[PDB]
């Protein structure tokens, strides 16, 4: 569910041009079209579908490189 | 006590606000031959424009600085009401009141940095040739950090080199001027080190905008020790946007790719309270070659 | 507008209507003409460079809202929590308006040059027998949008300000009456001199205007440019009496408040003047002016 | 009326000595009114009565004196 989540998010605030469902766990995010001010947004997304608080050690962009490395990393948190 | 202060009697009066003094004639003719000196180290084919103090709120908006800087920002206010409106908002005043209550924003904001207005003006001309622009800009710029610290203004004066193009035209730009300003700063007798760094991008948000630029490089400062050798102030800024303004603004390369663009950043205000901290504040007692490389 | 076909060589658009950006050709001429303006500059003068902001507890006190509080341009930034500027920045993204949390910084952009040398002269004490003497210049905003290149809302001011005796000042005055005359003459510029008033706001101002007019507080050099009807004031000179010498506790040698005065040079209205007048090809300029101007 | 005028001299015109001082001859500039004190002054004979000056007369010689100002209201 955790995947399902994360995945309405990035459609919530990805900004990407193909739709979520065509889209990779493992797959290249910013190739696809994340953008900086997006990732950010998306970041924000994360923390409000969820209730958490990266370390600013995980504020970067492999984090949130692929839907599994912010699958990963948020359970990497919990 | 900070070392910079004692600077303050030969180069600044006070103008009743942190951060923002007015120059005596020694402070800036070192200001005028830094410029002078910049200006004889200009590449070839550059174009050079003067900006004012002010520039359009809608072009700031666009350009995503409210995201990224919002509590830097200086906006211009005015009293736009009727004449019963602002005559009252003067009687408020005359009688202990705040008139500032009827103020409401104009279309204007203070500049934050002189390459913002280059953007706009580049787009308007169609496709960049191949090689890309190159701009030579200025501008008195504005950031709402008050401080009494002289490394750190409120209002103080930007140049700026701007290359705008391919991602090739853009690095190469900024590896030529890295080199370049270190010669430089050299030369003017200024000890440094360059370092990677990040712009100070506000808010939770920020803090992932900042590790980013960090991680991928996009900014080196040229760092001269001022007030401390363990926090030195960046007197220069090496900067690569990558597509961002050329994305924003609708910059399309030679090759029809949004184009990129970077810029060379010199504080002057910063390079001459430097050059004064190292110095000192007799001209004559300047080294021979220092003197000599700004024509003194 | 007769000035409009100077703009393709002077300037470029920076989405608003009196803020331009200055091309080389432009600025060139305008630093000539500074440093033709300094080689005037007389026996004793103590130069100052001011920001384009100032002080507005300094402007308050000045008397400029009693004046010409419409014109003003005041700084305001976001204050706020991180909380607090996020929600405005978030009305932003969502299309509802973030300014309504502006709140007013303790500046304004500053409306004329000399207003921040009189506190700078009064914090010294008593004046010198024969007062003093400032070179000032500030990058100057009023709120004035217009889309004539001789009306803008930033332009430079250059001001030699004497601060003295009643004689001190009317000796200034005759001298820089002269000069500025001297100037204009040597730069090929037509021009005539008037008494005039400045734009004081309200009904009180029409009183302040009418007062300051048969004073002759006001001389103005005044340049033909859209017409001959309509010229374009580029120089001033502004006997402004005991005033700022009130205001700011500032002392003559004889104990009295101090009278000041000041000659301005609008230079973005003089290139302006030049460019209309000699044309945007310097090369053809008449050979006593580029020798005057050190081409 | 010169009762009418004596309470806004008082109010608005800020000079250094009570208005129960000066004469209704006396030059009021003489006596200490400045030039921002003269234009609240002005604006308080419009206000305590119903009137505006013309442009004409609105000028420092109708606010020398406050003889000069009871003149100027009756025309
Ligand atoms: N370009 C430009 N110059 C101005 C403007 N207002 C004033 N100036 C210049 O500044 C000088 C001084 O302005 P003043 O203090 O007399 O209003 C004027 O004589 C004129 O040369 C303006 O709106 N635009
Ligand atoms: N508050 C300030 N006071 C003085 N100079 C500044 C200030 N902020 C930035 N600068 C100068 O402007 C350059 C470019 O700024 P930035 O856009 O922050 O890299 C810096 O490298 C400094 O030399
Ligand atoms: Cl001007
Ligand atoms: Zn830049
Ligand atoms: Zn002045």
């Amino acid at each position: 569910h955790m995947n399902a989540t994360i995945r309405e998010i990035l459609a919530k605030f990805g900004q990407l041009p193909t739709p979520v469902d065509t889209i990779a766990d493992e797959a290249d995010l910013y190739a696809a079209g994340l953008s900086s001010f997006a990732s950010v947004q998306l970041m924000l997304g994360i923390e409000e579908a969820f209730d958490i608080e990266f370390p600013d050690n995980l504020l970067n962009r492999k984090s949130f490189a692929s839907i599994k490395a912010i699958e990963d990393t948020v359970k990497l948190i919990l | 006590a900070d070392p910079l202060d004692h600077l303050a009697d030969k180069l600044f009066h006070s103008m009743g606000s942190d951060g923002v003094y007015a120059r005596t004639a020694l402070y800036e003719s070192i200001v005028e031959r830094l410029a002078a000196l910049i200006t004889s180290h200009r590449e070839a084919g550059t174009e050079a424009l003067r900006f004012p103090p002010v520039m359009s709120r809608a072009q700031l908006e666009k350009s995503g600085y409210l995201k990224s800087f919002p509590n830097l920002l200086g906006c211009v206010c005015g009293l736009h009401g009727t004449e019963r409106e602002i005559n009252a908002a003067v009687s408020r005043f005359d009688a202990g009141g705040d008139w500032t209550t009827s103020l409401s924003p104009a279309d204007l904001v203070l500049s934050p940095a002189a390459c913002y207005p280059v953007y706009p003006i580049a787009a308007s001309r169609g496709p960049l040739p191949k090689g890309g622009l190159r701009f030579d800009v200025a501008a008195d710029c504005f950031r709402r950090e008050p401080s009494k610290h002289l490394d750190r203004l409120q209002s103080f004066r930007m140049r700026e080199y701007v290359c705008i193009g391919t991602p090739d035209d853009v690095s190469d730009f900024r590896e030529r001027w890295m080199v370049r300003a270190q010669a430089i700063a050299r030369d003017l007798g200024l000890t440094f080190r360059v370092d990677y760094a990040s712009d100070p991008f506000f808010g939770r948000a920020g803090k992932m905008l900042a590790n980013n630029q960090r991680d991928q490089q996009l900014k080196f400062e040229l760092l001269i020790p001022l007030r401390s050798e363990e926090q030195p102030t960046a007197c220069m800024s090496f900067n690569y946007h990558r597509e961002h303004f050329g994305t924003t603004w609708g910059i399309q390369d030679a090759n029809g790719e949004p184009a990129h663009t970077g810029c060379v950043a010199f504080g002057m205000d910063r390079l001459a309270v430097a050059m004064f901290h190292t110095h000192g504040t007799d001209l004559s007692a300047w080294p021979a070659k220092v003197r000599d490389i700004l024509g003194l």
